[PDB]
């Protein structure tokens, strides 16, 4: 019932849109998309996944700009400029970019003004960005505040537990990294770009980064800034990916008395948030997962109680979309206008 | 020697480039490249290859633009425009097309425009003005005053060319097709995203590529003998760079076995293409084929008859090497020829050299 | 409903089993796994998958010994002597082969010895007695317990069955010529080793390979009306499971086009050949063809007529989960006809038929 | 309409634009040519013909470069430099070539990327991969977007094609020959001098010139069909504009006579050739043909058969008219396959546009 | 002059043959091996690598067992028991455990007992084992010694500069964890093994587990026991991987300090041996440089100068047989018998 519009059809889109229609009662009047994208084309990238294989339901853009899937006609244009973007035509609620490029405030008006509403981009944005994520600081969620952005998937991966650890057992200090699947963000291969190893072709080897998640962290958190922050690795995966983290915690303690916690954070609060198992289990065992990771609490050592390696997966694509739709559900949700 | 460049940047520059430094006796004159990334971008990537690796020598940048290879001082333009290309600021007259865009004549005249005289282009340009070149096969037929704006197809053609020229020439094949070990290649998104097509788009770690090429149709645009009797794709696969190629044809010799094949091969790698292609015997596999110095390089075992048409011939190429290894030849033959032309002295022609440069002579216009 | 064990956890017979899991009404009663591994190793694949992932029900281990597929109580053991098989005792019907290497009819024999019925393998025929076996060509033949030790060739060979049943059938082919996107096969090797021969001995993980395989005389050991006429080499490729080949043809019908070959493969998808051959018209990449059902499925597009005779054409198929429902489709394919009869009601006054038993009666003193 | 173009003011120009002027509605037409001619001259140049005499119209001499054609506003340029043609400065599309110097797609290229998209030469240019174009023969063969520019092959075999492509059709020849007249042409020598060539360098004005020429090949450039299946003679007489072809030709059709070929003929001519081929009835010679549309002219009377295997046939064709009457219609196939006739095609479906725009980024048709 | 033979003529062979055959002026006498490696195959496998590509050099596999390396002809036959594999026919001077499978200290000892006086095996050792390496033990080495082991190339590369760091630093608490590549040591595709994970085909995936390098630290490193241990990951690589490893320091400084202290230590130990820089460049850029391992200097970001995250690359395969190569050399040094 709430009519957002997509930018930027990036593997999100079809992600949320396969999510929107997984996803169950929509709130959501998304009924339009935007992307250079083929119409045809998009429906295709919608019809048919590298990760999920084909979309097991209807694909056939109404006419041109609308996609009739499930009955459900939903509009998408080949266009870059915002403003030129048809928010007004339907007064757009939410922006939803996928460019990858409107990290600004401006776009979010850029797009606004052309008739939307709220604005949420995946990636944490760069500025005055508003944190949000489940659990974390989705709550912060009011409609005053419109022009928003999320976290990142990895960002989001750590977010809740990670200060439910420090709440539960209190964090001296942290470090993380993620398994980081291969993106958009790097050439296939090493073709010129800002950041070399994100030019270079790495299709087989790894990204050494830090996503905005090292910071967002502090930007999500009230106080967990600085003293918890690690690096990124996109690394070959072409999939859901993994993350790791090592704390230095207050609390003195061993592994599964956390993981018992863990554990016991696992249904209340992360609840479809996060997971937790000891299963040795790999890379795909996790494809199109609903929460945003798991734990294998098992490999999640400890040493002397601060230091505290951890385990944690994270569906990179479809968690977050989930995440993504939550967040999205929670904004489509408590709609004040 | 001749002032070289490459418009734009592709990943076969800089082990073009890896080739023209390592190329011994170059009388290419490489000072500058089209990379729209800076000195930086266009000294980090071309040193380190996803094969080839950091490079065996010196990356300086100079200027934060220019480059030298340890003492190889090379300028580096930043601009997706062909007018603003100092070819004529530079005396620029060889230069390689980088950006696989400008497979019009157009473009390349845009950089004649900027003073270029000579260009090669990373593809079979859609131009088919200007006549392809591949070196053994028609590099030869590479003489002077043709195609100032010159041509070449693709690796892939690049790499087929001469014995399937040469085996039906020496067979004769009355039709018949080929597909390939293509690899996956920036020209395909990487991961599942749009280009007009779902091919490209569809995650190419995990997929072969279902696209019709144009070698299967660039191969007798040096043969003519071979005009349209080929077809069917080549195959874009999940390999970094291999690309390995077998076509099955049908025949109108006697029907020999698959081995006085190999041996008309090795009698085309001796004789007419010695170090051109290559052909081996070793059961080998994608990567051990590695900068390899042949167009084509071919297996005896797999090559296969059944009644004599059908003739399956295994082939092997890198499209940089390959592309490089013809373009390391190109400018060459270019350059042996073009700049310090030093024509003949036989009367016979030498109106027709003044009617190679005025063929509406007071006499030379023939059949009509 | 019949007897179905699993000789050592045959990936194939994985899916295999999810396909009879995911089956219908299926009369094989899947009851014990030979998984050298015991439960825990036996169900962790039955539980996530590589191509297919988590299965979507529980295969809950029950006992360290004997375990359900929710609810469904299936043994399973370890052991790899088909004499120490204890399948009598578990009345055994049907060799479920997955240790891929008994392809000799005795130590499949064996299986029938240690209590099992008919022989059922993912093998091509090591003899020749072994029937060649596929749906859609050579299966309605299958003589009621007539020659138990039967088998399916490589996923390859039961995959080029439909057309290479179709095409022929439907054109008529003098000779022709195959080739698939070959995945790469776990009894390949991963890395440059330790090799049986050359061929598998690197690392196709990033690399690819061509070979013989009997397929092309094996699918003519199925069909002998094209007996010793096609050749071709799948391609080892780095994929979980990809599997599509080309086939390049010399055809006797007129060079007509490929859509009526295609609406051939359009009558011959409706024909016999439903839901084993899909005609593909959507242009689709290879993971696309995931979990699909059709041991043969071809694109319209690269469904090519190079010199009308000479014709190209591809073929997807899930090399092992196609195949799997295929290994699905022939047990039940017996499992129907099976010894479920009326348990020889014919009657002879042949002593013959008297000292059929106790032929040891030089009376009757059988044949021999 | 469309911004047609024409390299220079050839004898074959004016003839184009006087027969093009003297075409009721063709969708074609140039606003300005390029050569050292003068309008005023040009005009006369065009306006009285040595054989068409004055055209029925006045040009106006607007001035030395434009002119406005009897009200149609066209102008001129004098260069012989095809780089700078201000084609696209005048939004030029497709043009024609008149020096006969472009065998090469380069020289034409260069027109291209002077602002065209293709061009067409009045001659057997010597680009293999340019195929040249004749109605009836390979108009629908001919495929804009393939092959940018192009030619049309002597107007002799401008005239051949079109009843070999029918008479070996029904016929069958085994190997006949050809034999030509032909019209002084400017290439030859009036009044002896000096070419290169000897042949085409005495007094044409008296002597024949017995010359040889690809015709009886190029033919089969787009006549495979017959490839090698005729070699021949043109002969070159003097005649002011006129030309005819007498081409036996052994037939597998037994000894059958000409005129039920000739009828087959009369049948081509009202069949395929309409406007094209002729086959006339009364004795006529030179002028007797003179400035009709026709290009195959034919007098089944004056056609006969010596053995019936061989069978020669008389074909009329003017050099200039004709040539015109058929490559200003020939012209028209590029415009009825125009690119989109710029008009309705780009419904977003393609976006691709942009991406032609946004030539890289999007990497829609980023072929490799 | 060091009879040295080697069983299982694994990866590390032709490593180590390529080593050696590289590693000119050589006092290793190695003219046997064995391996069910078909005894050309072994030439094809030096002679046509996936790493180093094509072997650069001159093969011939002489009459049979005897190979000549461009020349220098090398026995090798097929069979798995020490017993049977004859060392005394050379009466071999140190024993390699190519095989990867005769971990134990008899088999081992074995090889001596059919012929052989020394042994270093491949892998950490299983048990009773000295082992014995570059930086750490190479000089507590003494010949007197005979059954030895090299542990993991991981553990080979991090082990010394990550101790000198504790020498120069004092490292409280430390946790590393490799980005090790997919290997034989995993089951190529979805087959049984003991673990499930290498069982899993997951070369598009990720092992979450522990090398013995998380511990043969305290197998090595006197003070560094316990307190510094981290979990591993063989990655999805073919080829030279990375590690990572976080630290609980006691020395209060920041990671450029170290970063010189480690730039020193190759100054004066990790030459050859170890490497560093922050050029950020991919594994495959890493692949065959001598030096075993490299360090990102700049992405080992400080946390209170205590908790510190740090970079580690390693040549898995070639700086690996190196490392070995160079203690094989030291064992021909200070050769006692
Ligand atoms: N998973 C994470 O946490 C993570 C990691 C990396 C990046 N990100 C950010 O989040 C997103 C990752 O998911 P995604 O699916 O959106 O990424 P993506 O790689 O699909 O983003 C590119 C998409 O934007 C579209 N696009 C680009 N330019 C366009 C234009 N001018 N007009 C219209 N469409 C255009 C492309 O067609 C494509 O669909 C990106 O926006 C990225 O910046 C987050
Ligand atoms: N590499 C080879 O030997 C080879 C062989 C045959 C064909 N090709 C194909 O041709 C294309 C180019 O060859 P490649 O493999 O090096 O690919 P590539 O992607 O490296 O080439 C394109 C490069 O040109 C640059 N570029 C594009 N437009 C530009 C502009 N206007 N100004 C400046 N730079 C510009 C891009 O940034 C990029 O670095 C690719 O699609 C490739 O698949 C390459
Ligand atoms: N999967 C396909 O598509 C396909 C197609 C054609 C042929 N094949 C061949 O047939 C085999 C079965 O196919 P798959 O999909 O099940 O792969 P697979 O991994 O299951 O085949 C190997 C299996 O054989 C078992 N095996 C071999 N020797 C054994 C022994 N002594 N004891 C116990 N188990 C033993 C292994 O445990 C393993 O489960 C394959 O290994 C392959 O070689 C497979
Ligand atoms: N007129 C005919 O009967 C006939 C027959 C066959 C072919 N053709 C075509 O026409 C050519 C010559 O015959 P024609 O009818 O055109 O007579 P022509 O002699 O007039 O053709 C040459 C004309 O092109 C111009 N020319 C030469 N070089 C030029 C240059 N660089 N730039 C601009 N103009 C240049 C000359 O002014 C000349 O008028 C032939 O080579 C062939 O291409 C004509
Ligand atoms: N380079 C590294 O990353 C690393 C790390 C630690 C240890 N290692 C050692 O090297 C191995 C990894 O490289 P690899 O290629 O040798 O791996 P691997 O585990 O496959 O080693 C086995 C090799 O030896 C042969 N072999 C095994 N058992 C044998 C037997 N009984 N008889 C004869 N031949 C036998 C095999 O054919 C194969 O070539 C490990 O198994 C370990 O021993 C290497």
């Amino acid at each position: 019932k709430l009519k957002v519009a997509i930018n930027g059809f990036g593997r999100i889109g079809r992600n949320f849109l396969r999510c929107w229609h997984g996803r169950k009662d929509s709130p959501l009047d998304v009924v339009v998309i935007n992307d250079t994208g083929g119409v045809k084309q998009a429906s295709h990238l919608l019809k048919y996944d590298s990760i999920l294989g084909t979309f097991d339901a209807d694909v056939k853009t109404a006419g041109d700009s609308a996609i009739s899937v499930d009955g459900k006609v939903i509009k998408v244009v080949s266009d870059r400029n915002p403003v030129n973007l048809p928010w007004g035509d339907m007064g757009i609620d939410l922006v939803i970019e996928g460019t990858g490029v409107f990290v600004d405030r401006d776009g979010a008006g850029k797009h606004l003004q052309a008739g939307a509403k709220k604005v949420l981009i995946t990636a944490p944005g760069k500025g005055d960005i508003p944190t949000y994520v489940v659990g974390v600081n989705e709550e912060g969620y009011t409609h005053a505040d419109t022009i928003i952005s999320n976290a990142s998937c990895t960002t989001n991966c750590l977010a809740p537990f990670v200060k439910v650890l420090d709440q539960k057992f209190g964090i001296i200090k942290g470090t993380m990294t993620t398994t980081h699947s291969y993106t958009g963000d790097q050439r296939l291969l090493d073709a010129s770009h800002r950041d070399l190893r994100r030019a270079r072709a790495a299709c087989l080897n790894i990204v050494p980064t830090s996503t905005g998640a090292a910071k967002a962290v502090a930007l999500v958190l009230p106080n967990l800034k600085g003293k918890l922050n690690g690096i990124a690795l996109r690394v070959p995966t072409p999939n859901v990916s993994v993350v790791d983290l090592v704390v230095q915690v207050s609390k003195k303690t061993f592994a599964e008395e956390v993981n018992a916690a863990f554990r016991e954070s696992a249904d209340n609060e992360l609840k479809g948030i996060l997971s937790v198992c000891d299963e040795p289990l790999v890379s795909i065992d996790f494809r199109c997962t609903d929460v945003s990771s798991t734990i294998d609490s098992s490999l999640t050592m400890v040493m002397g109680d601060d230091m505290v390696k951890v385990i944690a997966w994270y569906d990179n694509e479809w968690g977050y979309s989930q995440r993504v739709v939550d967040l999205a559900d929670i904004v489509a949700n408590k709609w004040q206008x | 020697k001749l002032k070289v460049a490459i418009n734009g940047f592709g990943r076969i520059g800089r082990n073009f480039l890896r080739c023209w430094h390592g190329r011994k006796d170059s009388p290419l004159d490489v000072v500058v490249v089209n990379d729209s990334g800076g000195v930086k971008s266009a000294t980090h990537l071309l040193k380190y290859d996803s094969i080839l690796g950091t490079f065996k020598a010196d990356v300086k940048i100079i200027d934060n633009e220019t480059f030298s290879i340890d003492g190889k001082p090379i300028k580096v333009v930043s601009n997706r425009d062909p007018l603003k290309l100092p070819w004529a600021e530079l005396g620029i007259d060889i230069v390689i097309e980088g950006t696989g865009v400008f497979v019009d004549g157009p473009g390349a005249g845009k950089h004649i425009q900027a003073g270029a005289k000579k260009v090669i282009i990373t593809a079979p340009a859609k131009g088919s003005d200007i006549p392809t070149y591949v070196v053994g096969v028609n590099e030869k037929d590479y003489g002077h005053d043709v195609a100032n704006i010159i041509s070449n197809a693709s690796c892939t053609t690049n790499c087929l060319a001469p014995f399937v020229k040469v085996l039906d020439e020496e067979l004769g094949i009355v039709k018949g097709t080929m597909t390939t070990t293509h690899s996956y290649t920036g020209d395909q998104r990487l991961l599942d995203a749009s280009h007009r097509d779902l091919r490209r788009a569809r995650a190419a770690a995990l997929n072969i590529v279902p696209t019709s090429t144009g070698a299967a149709k660039a191969v007798s645009l040096v043969l003519p003998q071979l005009k349209g009797k080929l077809n069917g794709i080549a195959l874009r696969v999940p390999t970094p760079n291999v690309s390995v190629v077998d076509l099955v044809v049908n025949i109108e010799k006697v029907g020999v076995t698959a081995e006085d094949v190999n041996n008309a091969f090795r009698k085309a790698a001796a004789g007419p293409l010695k170090g051109v292609l290559d052909v081996c015997d070793i059961p080998l596999v994608s990567v051990d084929f590695r900068c390899s110095d042949f167009s084509s390089t071919i297996d005896s075992s797999l090559t296969m008859v059944m009644g004599g048409d059908m003739v399956k011939v295994v082939a092997w190429y890198d499209n940089e090497w390959g592309y490089s290894q013809r373009v390391v030849d190109l400018a060459d033959l270019v350059a042996n020829k073009w700049p310090g032309l030093e024509g003949s002295v036989a009367s016979g022609d030498p109106l027709e050299d003044f009617c190679k440069d005025n063929p509406a002579d007071e006499e030379c216009k023939l059949y009509e």
